């Protein structure tokens, strides 16, 4: 299906930006699931900590 | 004896550039991959404070 | 004795403009950098109230 000389490269580029940008969203998602790991850890560590004082 | 197929290849050469796919695709990333290291750095530095 | 390479350079000149990269890139920013100073100003003024 005949096309001009530059259209096939505009169509390949408009799906490079999309995969790069959708690649960044993934990186940031994974980071925010690491915050909820730090948070939980902290809480349970403060509980285990108080126990050791009171029983002493 | 017009060389039909010599005029064509002379219209082309005057209304066409040259472009390397894998060079316009390496610069783009190069600039968007510098702003993504400052977005990460920010996030990382808030969870350490 | 058709000057194959004079007709070409006369088709070009009639179906081509002129464009300065660093002038179409300075206006764009100029207009988007005025709406970003009103978005910041807003945020800043809520945290001061």
């Amino acid at each position: 299906m005949p096309v001009l000389l530059g259209i096939p490269l505009l169509l390949r580029f408009l799906g490079f930006l999309l995969v790069t940008l959708f690649g960044y969203l993934l990186t940031f998602l994974k980071k925010g699931f690491g915050k909820i790991a730090i948070a939980i850890s902290l809480f349970l560590a403060l509980i285990i900590g108080l126990n050791s004082i009171l029983v002493g | 004896d017009f060389d039909y197929e010599k005029m064509a290849n002379a219209n082309k050469g005057a209304m066409t550039e040259n472009a390397d796919e894998n060079a316009l695709q390496s610069d783009a990333k190069g600039k968007l991959d510098s702003v993504a290291t400052d977005y990460g750095a920010a996030i990382d530095g808030f969870i350490g404070d």
